[PDB]
């Protein structure tokens, strides 16, 4: 209570600092004189006017994201509760909705842990199966073993900052370096993650449409892409976090700082949108000159399109804005986070318990 | 009503008995004053409802705001600390990454064969 | 001491690694290709156009290598030496569409024999169906009669699917595409998505053959990557 | 040792009818494909018929389907061929061809000039 | 050709004239030459880590 | 008439050898065996595994220091191993690429391969400069070569897809002798102990023993029921095993002119691509096309083990002169030694 | 505010941290009826 009521004495000094500088009203008709609630700073307002501002954070149960309501009379008189008849700011759309959506929070939050535990135990199945069998080696599985392998550590920073920071208020309150820098890491590896699934469309377009004949890449530029340039938008995330919005352990995503990682890798996710429409256009000509019945293209042609979904992340691209509605949110929120959090396990058991090279490889030489 | 009007007057000089106790050039400070604030606006708080007024009223604004043309109105004390870069700066700053990004990737779609 | 022996001898042996390693980058950007044209069906100028066991050309098409192997004073029993071309990229089989009267029943037992072996079932073939100048001339011409060598070409329509040159009759179309669909029941009864023919009507002068190949060739690499990834 | 010998065959009517039979020994006859080739007077072998090891299978030649009838009884280890309605363009020796190998798809060589697994052949002339 | 018919009675005749032991001494000649070389058989009796220049 | 009647005469004459050899089956070599002791469990393990080559592997040879195997893939490429320390001794690259046969000289000097090019190219390896070249081309086969074997320095024995063989003169570069028996192509020929005779599989589905020095054919062997691919005398020289596209493999005693055993399975109907004895010929190691190889009892026709290792047709394989090892090849183009 | 797919682990991770006692117990929440502001 000592930092709710800290920032509601520093948003009172500052609304009463704002009465005396801001001009008095230019309108015609009467206005509801400028006032302090107790918990906000409402400016004048005309008459016949209700106005909108944003909850505060004073209080954990509040929503950030909700509005305040206050309505003025048209006879200047701000709006009076009819129970008690005081003036009374509209508050309950705050915490309204905390109750139930705390609730749904903690199902993701165990989604989360299930699904990132999951991917690991199958990826590094997945990556010890492609190291020791050396049979499968190739430049397809190579850049394979990469994309495992940021999936894994992915997985692993996300597990540790949900056991460690998020159920530790102590450790948020002391704001130590140590959390800040394991958010740097936490970045990186999630840009790392997004950005190998760029690399996985580049090398398959790359051998689809363009550049057939050749089966030879030099994969130096695969890892400066997907090891080294995602060093670019954290450091410079880091930078501005460190300036400008340096919050308690960077856990906040109220400041339009994070699109400086986040906008990069939609960018990056929106290109490999593109590559799967040339592949899938490619594959759907492959049929055709072929003369397949029109029934089993659309089969095959639905099949590689959900088979090449979680390799490139195209489900950040066909659910990329969370809905406002609180029915559409909820259910956006269970769907994307499933797509999310089991996204390392989908890649395994595709592209290496399902593969059939892998099987055949696999049963042969354990029999 | 009247009452509050002639009780409120009571924190006039409990909020000036703190403020000796910090300087003139710490009057500005949001450091000093952080624990005086809060006890000058609980007695007016308090006070109202000795009476049974309410505490947000337009009499007692005025005698917060009378206390606050006295104290605070050499300085502008402002630091938010927890602000976003104007766009003129923020949008650069993720226009550049982004246009990296998709000059990265086209440099592998050319540079990979080599 | 003994043990400077086995430096010298991991000495030698980066030394071939190295070598080997610039000779892996040569080999696998060259296409093998097996020209089996059978005898007297234009195989012979095909090469032409550009006592040894086995001939060789080379020719680039948008800087691709490819390595043609002709075989050359052999046995007519293939059924021993056409094993050792189970990994070309494809088998480039030509036919003289003309030189039934049975040659082309020939050269439709040979291309069964192709399709279905256990070693050449990965092997894509690209079908030249070679001489139709020579085999327009004679469905022009009298008594002809090529349903005498195969009965169910009286029953048999030109389908749709046929694109006709310009200018030609009808009855030279369906005669064509007639040998055409004779492979293709061959090569669609058997085929498990592994191997695919591409069948052309070329002459033994026509320039398109290596751009034909080089086409088909890229649709073989393509299918064999997008059988990579599961995707066809 | 893999021996093929064909019986019947001589001289027929134009229009006529005759049965080929082919003793086979030496192998296991349920395990290959067979098949009828000939050579007439002057011509090299061409492929007339085959059978697959099942025997449910059948293929001929353009020339004489219709005509002739191939079948084999497995049991016996022959092969037969019922050639009706013979015509003087039929007149030639006709051998009977093991395919090379057991289980197979494909039948390399059957037509070749020097090909093992084929009998010494029969002589068939239909001319009046 | 019937000189493709004559080598093979030539042939032939070479090979029929030809002495042929029982197969009874020749099985036992095989089985006796397995008997005294068995020892030195490393892929028949399993060699120690000691001796195996492939350890 | 003429021809028929010399048709005739083959007739009474294989009846003739045969109602001969019938009357030297008095036993069977499984009843003379059936007493002995098994051999067990013959169960090998990869001790080393060899990945220079790119392409299939068509062939192998182990020099008779049991230490030194040259092996011939149709990349284009002789690569000699040295099988101790996996190390690479030399890298001969060919002029064509699609050589199917390969031979190690007793002496170790030279080096032999041959395929679709219808030469037997012979390699000096201990020349005075340091580095490989050809020594010798034959050129005489008009068809593919599918085996060659040193008989010495000078002489060598070449198979062909030509139905013959051949005897060479290294240093004159022409046939010393020709051997014109078979039907279709020898596919494999393996030499005896003394080097006095060699015997060859062809794919007419028989083996023929042939004289070296007189360059006649002694005896030639029936049974198999499809192309021979494989050859493979036993360690004594009285004997010999083949194997053939008809999935078994079958034992010949020379001194009995018939076939003592069939080595074979129900479940196996694979072709054998490569044969091979023990030091003792008590095991007949066999190269199938079902990627694996099967350890046979040479005397009581039974499956003492399987090497199971290779991803790809088995085309080739060898046993060490001291019987230490054997090594297989195979088209996934990895060469295995097992112990 | 960040509103994209791949900030829906952040959204989740900072509403824990700050809407949660340390995903502990429910609190009374915070009462908006008339007697408040
Ligand atoms: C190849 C193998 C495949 C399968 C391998 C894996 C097999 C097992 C996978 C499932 C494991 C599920 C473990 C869930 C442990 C949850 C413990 C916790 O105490 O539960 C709390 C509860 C929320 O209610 P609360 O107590 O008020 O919260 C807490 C309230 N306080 C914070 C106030 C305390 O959470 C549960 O309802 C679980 C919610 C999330 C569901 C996770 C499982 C979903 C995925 C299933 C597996 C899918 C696998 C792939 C299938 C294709
Ligand atoms: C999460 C924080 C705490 C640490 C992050 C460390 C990573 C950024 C580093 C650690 C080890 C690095 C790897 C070490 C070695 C290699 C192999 C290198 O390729 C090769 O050497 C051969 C080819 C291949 O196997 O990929 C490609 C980069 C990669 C995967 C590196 C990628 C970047 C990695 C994962
Ligand atoms: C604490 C964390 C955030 C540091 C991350 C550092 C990486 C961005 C750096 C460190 C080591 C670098 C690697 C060092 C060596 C190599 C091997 C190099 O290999 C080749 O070029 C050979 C293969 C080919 O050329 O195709 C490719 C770049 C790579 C992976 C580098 C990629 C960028 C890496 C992973
Ligand atoms: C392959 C490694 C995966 C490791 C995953 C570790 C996950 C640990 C999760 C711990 C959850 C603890 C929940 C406690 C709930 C309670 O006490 O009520
Ligand atoms: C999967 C790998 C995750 C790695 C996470 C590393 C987190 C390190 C946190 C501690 C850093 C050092 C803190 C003490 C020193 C200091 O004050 O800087
Ligand atoms: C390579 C990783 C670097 C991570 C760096 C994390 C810390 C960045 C900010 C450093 C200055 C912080 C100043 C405020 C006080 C503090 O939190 O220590
Ligand atoms: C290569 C990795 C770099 C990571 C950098 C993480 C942040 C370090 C601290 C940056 C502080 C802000 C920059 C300096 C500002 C100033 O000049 O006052
Ligand atoms: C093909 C290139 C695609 C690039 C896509 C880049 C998307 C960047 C989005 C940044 C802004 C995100 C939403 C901000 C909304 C707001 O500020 O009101
Ligand atoms: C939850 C993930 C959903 C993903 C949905 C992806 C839909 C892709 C549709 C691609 C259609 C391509 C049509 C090509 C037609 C043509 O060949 O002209
Ligand atoms: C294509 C992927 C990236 C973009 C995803 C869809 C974003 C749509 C945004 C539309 C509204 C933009 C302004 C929002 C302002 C706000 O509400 O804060
Ligand atoms: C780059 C191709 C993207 C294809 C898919 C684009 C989907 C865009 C959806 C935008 C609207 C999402 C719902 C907004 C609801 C709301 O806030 O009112
Ligand atoms: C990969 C894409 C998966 C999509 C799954 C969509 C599931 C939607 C929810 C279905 C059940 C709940 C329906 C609620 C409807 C409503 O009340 O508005
Ligand atoms: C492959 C992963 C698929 C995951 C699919 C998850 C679908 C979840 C759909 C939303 C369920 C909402 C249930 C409550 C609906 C309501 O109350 O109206
Ligand atoms: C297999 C990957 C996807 C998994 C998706 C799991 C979706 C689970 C949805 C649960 C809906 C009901 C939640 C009830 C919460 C409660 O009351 O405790
Ligand atoms: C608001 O300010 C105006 C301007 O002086 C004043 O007339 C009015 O009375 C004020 N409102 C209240 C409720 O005091
Ligand atoms: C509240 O005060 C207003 C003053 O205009 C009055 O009209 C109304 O009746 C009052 N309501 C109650 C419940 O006291
Ligand atoms: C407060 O706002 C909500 C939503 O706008 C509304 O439902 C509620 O009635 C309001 N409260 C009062 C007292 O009008
Ligand atoms: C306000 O005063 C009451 C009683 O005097 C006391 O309990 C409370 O802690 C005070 N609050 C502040 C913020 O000083």
């Amino acid at each position: 209570y000592v930092v709710g009521r800290k920032k509601m004495m520093d948003a009172q000094y500052k609304c009463y600092d704002r009465m005396q500088q801001l001009p008095a009203y230019q309108g015609e008709g009467p206005y509801c004189n400028r006032t302090w609630d107790g918990w906000l700073c409402w400016d004048d307002t005309p008459a016949g006017v209700l106005s909108y501002q944003f909850c505060p954070d004073y209080f954990p149960d509040f929503d950030p994201s909700e509005k305040v309501t206050k309505y003025c009379d048209e006879k200047g008189v701000w709006f009076k509760h009819p129970e008690n008849n005081r003036t009374w700011s509209n508050y309950t759309m705050c915490n309204a909705f905390t109750p139930e959506k705390l609730k749904n929070a903690y199902v993701l939050y165990y989604l989360a842990i299930v699904g990132h535990s999951l991917s690991i135990f199958t990826l590094v199945i997945s990556l010890g199966i492609f190291v020791f069998f050396r049979s499968l080696g190739c430049q397809r599985v190579t850049l394979h073993k990469n994309m495992f392998l940021t999936y894994i550590l992915n997985s692993m920073i996300i597990i540790i900052h949900l056991v460690e920071v998020v159920p530790n208020g102590e450790l948020v309150r002391r704001d130590p370096v140590s959390c800040k820098i394991l958010h740097f890491f936490h970045q990186y590896m999630m840009a790392c993650n997004y950005f190998w699934m760029l690399c996985e469309g580049i090398y398959l377009h790359t051998l689809i449409v363009v550049a057939v004949f050749t089966e030879k890449q030099r994969l130096r530029w695969y890892y400066l892409l997907g090891w080294g340039f995602p060093l670019v938008p954290t450091t410079i995330h880091a930078i501005t976090r460190a300036v400008y919005f340096n919050d308690n352990c960077w856990l906040s995503v109220e400041t339009h700082l994070l699109y400086i990682i986040h906008g990069p890798v939609m960018a990056a996710l929106v290109v490999n949108f593109f590559f799967l429409l040339n592949i899938v256009r490619v594959l759907v000509t492959k049929m055709r000159e072929t003369h397949e019945a029109e029934s089993h293209m659309y089969l095959k042609a639905v099949k590689a399109t959900m088979i090449l979904v979680p390799l490139l992340g195209i489900q950040f691209v066909v659910f990329p804005w969370r809905p406002s509605n609180k029915m559409l949110g909820k259910i956006y929120d269970y769907v994307m986070h499933s797509l999310i959090h089991f996204q390392g396990f989908f890649v395994a058991t595709i592209y290496c318990f399902c593969n059939n090279e892998v099987q055949t490889t696999v049963k042969r030489q354990w029999a | 009503e009247t009452g509050m009007l002639e009780r409120l007057p009571l924190c006039g000089k409990a909020f000036a008995d703190m403020m000796g106790k910090v300087d003139v050039w710490k009057w500005c400070n949001l450091s000093e004053f952080i624990v005086y604030y809060e006890s000058f606006t609980n007695c007016t708080e308090m006070e109202a409802n000795v009476v049974g007024c309410y505490w947000p009223n337009p009499l007692a604004q005025g005698f917060i705001t009378g206390i606050h043309r006295q104290f605070f109105s050499n300085c502008t004390v402002d630091r938010v600390h927890l602000e976003d870069p104007p766009d003129e700066v923020l949008i650069p700053l993720i226009v550049i990454p982004v246009v990296l990004t998709v000059a990265m990737a086209g440099l592998v779609v050319w540079r990979s064969k080599r | 001491d003994q043990r400077n022996e086995e430096k010298a001898q991991r000495e030698a042996n980066k030394k071939i690694e190295k070598q080997l390693q610039k000779d892996k980058q040569v080999y696998r950007a060259t296409h093998r290709l097996l020209l089996l044209g059978a005898g007297e069906s234009g195989k012979n100028t095909i090469v032409k156009q550009m006592t040894s066991g086995i001939f060789e050309t080379k020719f680039q098409v948008d800087k691709v290598n490819f390595h043609m192997f002709d075989v050359g004073a052999q046995r007519d029993e293939r059924r021993k030496w056409i094993q050792c071309f189970n990994d070309v990229t494809a088998i480039i089989f030509v036919v003289a569409s003309s030189s039934y009267n049975n040659r082309l029943q020939a050269a439709l037992k040979l291309f069964d024999s192709i399709w279905n072996n256990k070693w050449l079932r990965d092997t894509s073939v690209i079908l030249f169906l070679n001489k139709q100048d020579l085999l327009a001339e004679k469905v022009l011409a009298g008594k002809s009669k090529i349903e005498d060598y195969f009965p169910e070409f009286a029953r048999y329509t030109t389908p749709e699917d046929a694109t006709p040159e310009p200018g030609e009759d009808p009855r030279v179309t369906r005669a064509k595409y007639f040998i055409r669909d004779e492979f293709l029941r061959i090569s669609t009864a058997s085929g498990d998505g592994r191997h695919y023919c591409y069948p052309h009507f070329t002459c033994s002068v026509d320039t398109e053959n290596i751009r034909r190949v080089f086409n088909d060739c890229r649709d073989i690499i393509q299918r064999m990557h997008l059988r990579q990834y599961e995707l066809l | 040792q893999v021996q093929l010998q064909e019986s019947g065959g001589g001289l027929v009517q134009p229009g006529g009818s005759l049965r080929l039979s082919c003793a086979a020994s030496g192998f296991t006859f349920s395990n290959y494909k067979m098949n009828w080739v000939r050579q007439a007077p002057g011509k090299g072998l061409e492929w007339v018929s085959d059978i697959s090891q099942s025997g449910a299978s059948i293929s001929y030649t353009g020339s004489v389907k219709g005509r002739f009838t191939i079948s084999r009884d497995n049991a016996k280890n022959t092969l037969y061929l019922q050639m009706n309605s013979l015509k003087p363009e039929d007149t030639a020796v006709y051998y009977c061809a093991r395919c090379p190998a057991p289980f197979t798809r494909d039948c390399f060589d059957v037509t070749s000039t020097t090909y093992a697994y084929r009998g010494q052949g029969t002589q068939v002339t239909v001319s009046s | 050709s019937i000189a493709q018919a004559r080598k093979l009675v030539e042939q032939l005749k070479m090979e029929a004239n030809i002495d042929r032991i029982k197969v009874s001494k020749a099985a036992a000649d095989l089985m006796a030459y397995c008997e005294a070389h068995a020892k030195e058989d490393p892929l028949l009796t399993p060699v120690p880590a000691s001796e195996n220049p492939f350890r | 008439s003429e021809l028929d009647q010399l048709r005739q005469e083959a007739e009474q004459l294989k009846n003739q050898i045969r109602d001969a050899r019938k009357a030297c089956a008095d036993a069977t070599l499984s009843q003379i065996t059936n007493n002995i002791d098994p051999v067990g469990r013959i169960q090998m393990r990869t001790r080393r595994t060899l990945r220079g080559h790119l392409a299939k592997i068509y062939a192998m040879h182990w020099g008779t220091d049991s230490r030194l195997l040259v092996s011939a893939s149709q990349d284009g490429k002789l690569i000699i191993w040295d099988s101790y320390t996996t190390n690479k001794v030399h890298a001969i690259p060919l002029r064509s690429s699609w050589v199917m046969t390969c031979a190690y000289a007793p002496s170790g000097n030279y080096v032999a391969c041959g395929g679709l090019d219808n030469i037997c190219s012979i390699y000096n390896l201990k020349t005075r400069e340091g580095n490989v070249r050809v020594s010798r081309e034959l050129a005489g086969h008009t068809g593919y070569l599918s085996c060659c074997r040193f008989l010495d320095d000078n002489q060598i024995v070449t198979s062909s897809g030509d139905t013959t063989c051949a005897l060479w003169d290294i240093e004159t570069g022409q046939q010393t002798t020709t051997f014109t028996g078979h039907t279709g192509d020898v596919m494999s020929l393996s030499l005896a102990p003394d080097t006095r005779l060699f015997v060859s599989g062809a794919c007419d589905a028989s083996a023929k023993l042939w004289d070296v020095r007189e360059g006649m054919c002694r005896q030639t062997f029936t049974g198999h029921e499809s192309d021979i691919n494989a050859i493979c005398f036993f360690p004594n020289g009285n004997a010999f095993a083949t194997g053939s596209d008809d999935a078994t493999c079958r034992l010949f005693d020379l001194r009995a002119d018939q076939e003592l055993m069939t080595y074979s399975h129900d479940n196996i109907i694979c072709g054998i691509t490569s044969v091979s004895f023990s030091k003792s010929g008590r095991l007949l190691l066999a190269g199938y096309d079902d990627f694996n190889c099967n350890v046979w009892d040479a005397l009581k026709a039974d499956r003492a083990g399987v090497l199971a290792g290779h991803d790809n047709r088995v085309s080739c394989l060898g046993v060490t002169d001291d019987g230490m090892a054997v090594a297989t090849g195979s088209w996934d183009s990895f060469l295995k030694i097992w112990n | 505010k960040c509103n994209t797919a791949t900030c829906a682990t952040q959204r989740l991770a900072n509403f824990l941290v700050r809407s949660s006692n340390n995903l502990g117990p429910v609190l009374p929440p915070t009462n908006v009826g008339s007697n408040t502001y």
